[PDB]
Protein backbone atom coordinates (compact mmCIF):
# COMPACT_ATOMS: atom_id res chain seq x y z
CA UNK A 1 0.00 0.00 0.00
CA UNK A 2 1.10 3.63 -0.15
CA UNK A 3 3.39 4.75 2.65
CA UNK A 4 3.39 7.72 5.02
CA UNK A 5 6.25 10.04 4.00
CA UNK A 6 8.31 12.62 5.93
CA UNK A 7 7.90 15.86 4.04
CA UNK A 8 9.84 18.25 6.21
CA UNK A 9 10.75 18.83 9.81
CA UNK A 10 10.19 21.15 12.73
CA UNK A 11 13.48 21.84 14.52
CA UNK A 12 13.15 22.75 18.19
CA UNK A 13 15.43 25.37 19.75
CA UNK B 1 11.37 27.23 23.36
CA UNK B 2 11.33 27.87 19.64
CA UNK B 3 10.89 26.14 16.32
CA UNK B 4 11.39 26.69 12.59
CA UNK B 5 9.74 24.51 9.96
CA UNK B 6 11.87 23.10 7.17
CA UNK B 7 10.43 21.58 3.99
CA UNK B 8 12.40 18.72 2.51
CA UNK B 9 10.03 17.38 -0.13
CA UNK B 10 7.38 18.38 -2.64
CA UNK B 11 4.73 16.61 -4.72
CA UNK B 12 7.05 14.41 -6.86
CA UNK B 13 9.02 13.50 -3.77
CA UNK B 14 5.90 12.44 -1.78
CA UNK B 15 4.27 10.70 -4.76
CA UNK B 16 7.30 8.60 -5.75
CA UNK B 17 8.58 8.09 -2.20
CA UNK B 18 5.11 6.93 -1.18
CA UNK B 19 5.00 4.43 -4.08
CA UNK B 20 8.49 2.93 -3.62
CA UNK B 21 8.16 3.20 0.13
CA UNK B 22 11.85 3.93 0.35
CA UNK B 23 12.99 7.35 1.54
CA UNK B 24 16.64 7.99 0.87
CA UNK B 25 16.59 11.46 2.55
CA UNK B 26 17.72 11.59 6.19
CA UNK B 27 15.63 12.16 9.32
CA UNK B 28 16.56 15.21 11.44
CA UNK B 29 14.81 17.13 14.20
CA UNK B 30 12.48 15.95 16.97
CA UNK B 31 9.20 16.43 15.10
CA UNK B 32 8.88 15.51 11.41
CA UNK B 33 5.94 16.57 9.27
CA UNK B 34 4.49 13.51 7.54
CA UNK B 35 1.90 13.08 4.80
CA UNK B 36 -0.30 10.56 3.04
CA UNK B 37 -2.48 11.08 -0.07
CA UNK B 38 -5.48 12.62 1.69
CA UNK B 39 -3.93 14.10 4.81
CA UNK B 40 -0.85 15.75 6.32
CA UNK B 41 -0.02 15.75 10.02
CA UNK B 42 2.92 15.49 12.34
CA UNK B 43 5.00 12.81 14.00
CA UNK B 44 7.24 13.27 17.02
CA UNK B 45 10.09 11.04 18.27
CA UNK B 46 10.14 10.32 21.97
CA UNK B 47 12.34 7.54 23.25
CA UNK B 48 13.59 6.58 19.81
CA UNK B 49 10.15 5.81 18.33
CA UNK B 50 8.16 7.84 15.72
CA UNK B 51 4.79 8.32 17.47
CA UNK B 52 1.73 9.58 15.54
CA UNK B 53 -2.12 9.47 15.58
CA UNK B 54 -4.06 6.51 14.25
CA UNK B 55 -6.66 8.57 12.44
CA UNK B 56 -3.99 10.12 10.23
CA UNK B 57 -1.70 7.14 9.65
CA UNK B 58 -4.00 4.22 10.12
CA UNK B 59 -1.80 1.16 9.72
CA UNK B 60 0.40 2.37 6.90
CA UNK B 61 4.18 1.88 6.91
CA UNK B 62 6.65 4.79 6.94
CA UNK B 63 8.92 5.25 3.91
CA UNK B 64 12.39 4.42 5.13
CA UNK B 65 16.14 4.29 4.19
CA UNK B 66 15.86 0.55 3.71
CA UNK B 67 12.23 0.49 2.61
CA UNK B 68 8.89 0.70 4.42
CA UNK B 69 9.05 0.53 8.22
CA UNK B 70 6.12 -1.45 9.70
CA UNK B 71 4.38 0.03 12.77
CA UNK B 72 6.01 -1.23 15.90
CA UNK B 73 3.34 0.02 18.26
CA UNK B 74 -0.38 0.38 17.62
CA UNK B 75 -2.72 1.54 20.42
CA UNK B 76 -5.95 2.18 18.44
CA UNK B 77 -8.14 2.97 21.46
CA UNK B 78 -5.88 5.91 22.33
CA UNK B 79 -5.50 6.93 18.64
CA UNK B 80 -1.79 6.14 18.74
CA UNK B 81 0.56 4.45 16.27
CA UNK B 82 4.37 4.38 16.50
CA UNK B 83 7.17 3.33 14.13
CA UNK B 84 10.75 2.44 15.12
CA UNK B 85 12.68 5.73 14.73
CA UNK B 86 14.85 6.02 11.59
CA UNK B 87 18.52 7.29 11.75
CA UNK B 88 19.25 10.98 12.17
CA UNK B 89 16.29 11.50 14.46
CA UNK B 90 16.98 13.60 17.52
CA UNK B 91 14.49 11.90 19.87
CA UNK B 92 12.91 13.78 22.78
CA UNK B 93 12.93 12.42 26.37
CA UNK B 94 9.68 12.04 28.40
CA UNK B 95 8.67 14.22 31.35
CA UNK B 96 5.29 14.86 33.01
CA UNK B 97 6.78 16.48 36.12
CA UNK B 98 3.78 18.09 37.83
CA UNK B 99 4.10 21.16 35.64
CA UNK B 100 0.91 22.60 34.29
CA UNK B 101 2.71 24.85 31.88
CA UNK B 102 2.81 23.26 28.47
CA UNK B 103 3.65 24.49 24.97
CA UNK B 104 1.90 23.05 21.88
CA UNK B 105 4.08 23.22 18.76
CA UNK B 106 2.09 23.33 15.53
CA UNK B 107 2.95 22.24 11.95
CA UNK B 108 3.90 25.78 10.81
CA UNK B 109 6.02 26.15 13.91
CA UNK B 110 4.26 28.26 16.54
CA UNK B 111 4.75 27.30 20.19
CA UNK B 112 1.53 28.11 22.03
CA UNK B 113 0.92 27.93 25.83
CA UNK B 114 -1.42 25.21 27.04
CA UNK B 115 -2.19 25.11 30.74
CA UNK B 116 -2.45 21.45 31.72
CA UNK B 117 -5.97 20.97 33.03
CA UNK B 118 -5.82 17.18 33.51
CA UNK B 119 -3.91 14.14 32.24
CA UNK B 120 -5.10 14.49 28.63
CA UNK B 121 -6.71 17.90 29.04
CA UNK B 122 -5.19 21.37 28.59
CA UNK B 123 -6.89 24.77 28.21
CA UNK B 124 -5.32 27.39 25.93
CA UNK B 125 -4.53 30.95 27.03
CA UNK B 126 -4.91 32.40 23.54
CA UNK B 127 -7.98 30.91 21.79
CA UNK B 128 -7.64 30.26 18.02
CA UNK B 129 -10.12 28.98 15.44
CA UNK B 130 -10.36 25.20 14.84
CA UNK B 131 -8.84 26.21 11.53
CA UNK B 132 -5.53 27.09 13.24
CA UNK B 133 -4.67 23.52 14.42
CA UNK B 134 -5.43 21.55 11.21
CA UNK B 135 -2.53 19.30 10.29
CA UNK B 136 -0.95 19.50 13.77
CA UNK B 137 -2.41 16.27 15.10
CA UNK B 138 0.49 14.15 16.28
CA UNK B 139 2.41 17.22 17.43
CA UNK B 140 4.18 17.25 20.84
CA UNK B 141 3.28 19.08 24.03
CA UNK B 142 6.43 20.54 25.59
CA UNK B 143 6.85 21.58 29.19
CA UNK B 144 9.38 24.44 29.76
CA UNK B 145 12.38 22.07 30.12
CA UNK B 146 12.04 20.88 26.51
CA UNK B 147 10.92 17.39 27.50
CA UNK B 148 7.80 15.77 25.98
CA UNK B 149 4.67 15.40 28.11
CA UNK B 150 2.41 14.01 25.36
CA UNK B 151 1.13 13.82 21.75
CA UNK B 152 -1.63 16.25 20.65
CA UNK B 153 -4.69 14.49 19.33
CA UNK B 154 -7.23 17.16 18.43
CA UNK B 155 -8.63 20.52 19.50
CA UNK B 156 -11.37 20.65 22.11
CA UNK B 157 -13.56 23.22 20.36
CA UNK B 158 -16.85 25.01 21.15
CA UNK B 159 -19.03 25.98 18.09
CA UNK B 160 -16.34 27.95 16.28
CA UNK B 161 -13.17 28.37 18.32
CA UNK B 162 -10.75 25.93 19.95
CA UNK B 163 -10.67 26.15 23.77
CA UNK B 164 -8.73 23.15 24.93
CA UNK B 165 -6.64 20.22 23.64
CA UNK B 166 -6.89 16.51 24.21
CA UNK B 167 -3.58 14.65 24.26
CA UNK B 168 -2.27 11.11 24.62
CA UNK B 169 -0.03 11.47 27.63
CA UNK B 170 3.60 10.36 27.46
CA UNK B 171 2.96 7.94 30.39
CA UNK B 172 0.41 6.08 28.27
CA UNK B 173 2.95 5.80 25.45
CA UNK B 174 5.36 4.31 28.01
CA UNK B 175 2.84 1.69 29.15
CA UNK B 176 1.93 0.81 25.58
CA UNK B 177 5.62 0.03 24.98
CA UNK B 178 5.18 -2.68 27.63
CA UNK C 1 -19.73 -7.50 10.66
CA UNK C 2 -16.21 -6.90 9.35
CA UNK C 3 -14.77 -4.70 6.60
CA UNK C 4 -11.43 -3.73 5.08
CA UNK C 5 -9.90 -0.66 3.42
CA UNK C 6 -8.51 -0.57 -0.11
CA UNK C 7 -6.68 2.46 -1.52
CA UNK C 8 -7.44 3.05 -5.16
CA UNK C 9 -5.60 6.32 -5.87
CA UNK C 10 -2.68 8.39 -4.67
CA UNK C 11 -2.31 12.18 -4.60
CA UNK C 12 -1.45 12.53 -8.32
CA UNK C 13 -4.61 10.74 -9.45
CA UNK C 14 -6.94 12.49 -7.00
CA UNK C 15 -5.51 15.68 -8.45
CA UNK C 16 -5.86 14.77 -12.11
CA UNK C 17 -9.29 13.25 -11.54
CA UNK C 18 -10.33 16.37 -9.64
CA UNK C 19 -9.63 18.66 -12.61
CA UNK C 20 -10.86 16.47 -15.45
CA UNK C 21 -13.91 15.39 -13.53
CA UNK C 22 -13.81 11.96 -15.14
CA UNK C 23 -13.25 8.88 -12.99
CA UNK C 24 -12.29 6.00 -15.25
CA UNK C 25 -12.29 3.42 -12.44
CA UNK C 26 -14.49 0.49 -11.51
CA UNK C 27 -16.44 1.25 -8.36
CA UNK C 28 -16.71 -1.62 -5.85
CA UNK C 29 -17.71 -2.08 -2.21
CA UNK C 30 -20.60 -0.13 -0.66
CA UNK C 31 -18.89 2.66 1.27
CA UNK C 32 -16.20 4.59 -0.60
CA UNK C 33 -13.60 6.93 0.89
CA UNK C 34 -13.65 10.19 -1.05
CA UNK C 35 -11.53 13.31 -1.12
CA UNK C 36 -11.41 16.97 -2.05
CA UNK C 37 -8.39 19.33 -1.99
CA UNK C 38 -8.73 20.05 1.68
CA UNK C 39 -10.54 17.01 3.06
CA UNK C 40 -11.27 13.28 3.08
CA UNK C 41 -14.32 11.56 4.54
CA UNK C 42 -16.63 8.72 3.55
CA UNK C 43 -19.67 8.28 1.35
CA UNK C 44 -22.02 5.28 1.24
CA UNK C 45 -24.58 3.97 -1.30
CA UNK C 46 -28.09 3.45 0.04
CA UNK C 47 -30.94 2.95 -2.49
CA UNK C 48 -28.79 3.49 -5.57
CA UNK C 49 -27.54 6.95 -4.49
CA UNK C 50 -24.10 7.92 -3.07
CA UNK C 51 -24.85 9.81 0.18
CA UNK C 52 -22.19 11.77 2.07
CA UNK C 53 -22.24 14.75 4.43
CA UNK C 54 -22.69 18.35 3.42
CA UNK C 55 -19.80 19.66 5.52
CA UNK C 56 -17.46 17.49 3.45
CA UNK C 57 -18.71 17.44 -0.14
CA UNK C 58 -20.54 20.71 0.06
CA UNK C 59 -21.97 21.21 -3.42
CA UNK C 60 -19.14 19.79 -5.53
CA UNK C 61 -19.66 17.24 -8.29
CA UNK C 62 -18.40 13.67 -7.98
CA UNK C 63 -15.89 12.74 -10.67
CA UNK C 64 -17.56 10.05 -12.73
CA UNK C 65 -17.06 7.87 -15.86
CA UNK C 66 -18.56 10.26 -18.41
CA UNK C 67 -17.57 13.44 -16.59
CA UNK C 68 -18.51 14.95 -13.20
CA UNK C 69 -21.83 13.93 -11.66
CA UNK C 70 -24.06 16.74 -10.27
CA UNK C 71 -25.74 16.52 -6.87
CA UNK C 72 -29.06 14.76 -6.94
CA UNK C 73 -29.83 16.05 -3.43
CA UNK C 74 -28.60 18.76 -0.96
CA UNK C 75 -30.12 19.05 2.57
CA UNK C 76 -27.79 21.72 3.93
CA UNK C 77 -29.79 21.91 7.17
CA UNK C 78 -29.66 18.17 7.55
CA UNK C 79 -25.96 18.05 6.51
CA UNK C 80 -26.86 15.52 3.81
CA UNK C 81 -25.82 15.44 0.11
CA UNK C 82 -26.18 12.78 -2.58
CA UNK C 83 -25.30 11.74 -6.14
CA UNK C 84 -26.96 9.17 -8.38
CA UNK C 85 -24.90 5.99 -8.00
CA UNK C 86 -22.46 5.61 -10.92
CA UNK C 87 -22.27 2.16 -12.68
CA UNK C 88 -22.54 -0.65 -10.18
CA UNK C 89 -21.90 0.79 -6.73
CA UNK C 90 -23.11 -1.96 -4.39
CA UNK C 91 -25.96 -0.50 -2.32
CA UNK C 92 -26.76 -1.32 1.30
CA UNK C 93 -30.47 -2.00 1.77
CA UNK C 94 -32.44 0.14 4.28
CA UNK C 95 -32.75 -1.17 7.81
CA UNK C 96 -35.77 -3.16 9.01
CA UNK C 97 -35.26 -4.74 12.52
CA UNK C 98 -35.05 -1.59 14.65
CA UNK C 99 -32.08 -3.05 16.54
CA UNK C 100 -30.50 -0.72 19.08
CA UNK C 101 -27.39 -2.74 18.23
CA UNK C 102 -25.82 -0.44 15.63
CA UNK C 103 -22.43 -0.68 13.90
CA UNK C 104 -20.17 2.21 12.94
CA UNK C 105 -17.63 1.18 10.26
CA UNK C 106 -14.86 3.78 10.52
CA UNK C 107 -12.68 5.08 7.64
CA UNK C 108 -9.91 2.61 8.48
CA UNK C 109 -12.16 -0.42 8.24
CA UNK C 110 -12.63 -0.51 11.98
CA UNK C 111 -16.07 -1.65 13.10
CA UNK C 112 -17.31 -0.32 16.42
CA UNK C 113 -20.62 -1.29 18.09
CA UNK C 114 -23.05 1.56 18.88
CA UNK C 115 -26.23 1.42 21.01
CA UNK C 116 -29.07 3.42 19.45
CA UNK C 117 -30.03 6.02 22.05
CA UNK C 118 -33.01 6.94 19.90
CA UNK C 119 -34.06 8.48 16.61
CA UNK C 120 -30.76 10.14 15.73
CA UNK C 121 -28.00 9.24 18.21
CA UNK C 122 -26.14 6.16 19.29
CA UNK C 123 -23.93 5.78 22.30
CA UNK C 124 -20.53 4.17 22.08
CA UNK C 125 -20.28 1.34 24.62
CA UNK C 126 -16.49 1.89 24.62
CA UNK C 127 -16.01 5.72 24.65
CA UNK C 128 -13.05 6.38 22.32
CA UNK C 129 -11.36 9.80 22.03
CA UNK C 130 -13.01 12.18 19.57
CA UNK C 131 -10.09 12.26 17.06
CA UNK C 132 -10.39 8.58 16.35
CA UNK C 133 -13.47 9.57 14.35
CA UNK C 134 -11.80 12.18 12.15
CA UNK C 135 -12.29 11.50 8.47
CA UNK C 136 -15.01 8.97 9.09
CA UNK C 137 -18.16 11.17 8.87
CA UNK C 138 -20.43 9.98 6.11
CA UNK C 139 -19.73 6.37 7.03
CA UNK C 140 -22.57 3.87 7.55
CA UNK C 141 -24.29 2.65 10.69
CA UNK C 142 -25.50 -0.90 10.35
CA UNK C 143 -27.45 -3.39 12.49
CA UNK C 144 -26.47 -7.11 12.90
CA UNK C 145 -27.58 -8.29 9.44
CA UNK C 146 -25.70 -5.64 7.51
CA UNK C 147 -28.43 -3.05 6.88
CA UNK C 148 -27.97 0.71 6.62
CA UNK C 149 -29.61 2.62 9.47
CA UNK C 150 -27.86 6.00 9.00
CA UNK C 151 -24.86 8.13 7.96
CA UNK C 152 -22.27 9.29 10.55
CA UNK C 153 -22.67 13.05 10.84
CA UNK C 154 -20.68 13.94 13.98
CA UNK C 155 -19.43 12.56 17.26
CA UNK C 156 -21.18 14.00 20.35
CA UNK C 157 -18.03 14.90 22.22
CA UNK C 158 -17.40 15.90 25.85
CA UNK C 159 -13.94 16.89 27.15
CA UNK C 160 -12.45 15.52 23.93
CA UNK C 161 -14.07 12.09 24.41
CA UNK C 162 -16.49 10.73 21.83
CA UNK C 163 -19.11 9.34 24.21
CA UNK C 164 -21.67 9.03 21.41
CA UNK C 165 -22.46 9.97 17.76
CA UNK C 166 -25.12 11.66 15.59
CA UNK C 167 -26.42 10.08 12.40
CA UNK C 168 -28.93 11.06 9.77
CA UNK C 169 -31.67 8.40 10.00
CA UNK C 170 -32.13 6.39 6.81
CA UNK C 171 -35.82 7.34 7.13
CA UNK C 172 -34.72 10.98 6.53
CA UNK C 173 -32.76 10.04 3.43
CA UNK C 174 -35.96 8.28 2.30
CA UNK C 175 -38.12 11.32 3.05
CA UNK C 176 -35.70 13.25 0.78
CA UNK C 177 -35.92 10.67 -1.97
CA UNK C 178 -39.72 11.04 -1.73
CA UNK D 1 -11.54 24.06 -7.57
CA UNK D 2 -12.63 20.62 -8.74
CA UNK D 3 -14.73 17.54 -8.06
CA UNK D 4 -14.95 15.02 -5.18
CA UNK D 5 -12.91 11.90 -6.14
CA UNK D 6 -13.37 8.35 -4.81
CA UNK D 7 -9.99 7.60 -3.36
CA UNK D 8 -10.39 4.04 -2.06
CA UNK D 9 -13.04 1.68 -0.67
CA UNK D 10 -14.18 -0.29 2.33
CA UNK D 11 -15.53 -3.77 1.58
CA UNK D 12 -18.03 -4.95 4.19
CA UNK D 13 -18.36 -8.56 5.34
ZN1 LIG E 1 9.58 18.54 32.25
ZN1 LIG F 1 -32.21 -4.33 9.91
Amino acid sequence: KGSVVIVGRIILS
Amino acid sequence: ITAYSQQTRGLLGCIITSLTGRDKNQVEGEVQVVSTATQSFLATCVNGVCWTVYHGAGSKTLAGPKGPITQMYTNVDQDLVGWQAPPGARSLTPCTCGSSDLYLVTRHADVIPVRRRGDSRGSLLSPRPVSYLKGSSGGPLLCPSGHAVGIFRAAVCTRGVAKAVDFVPVESMETTMR
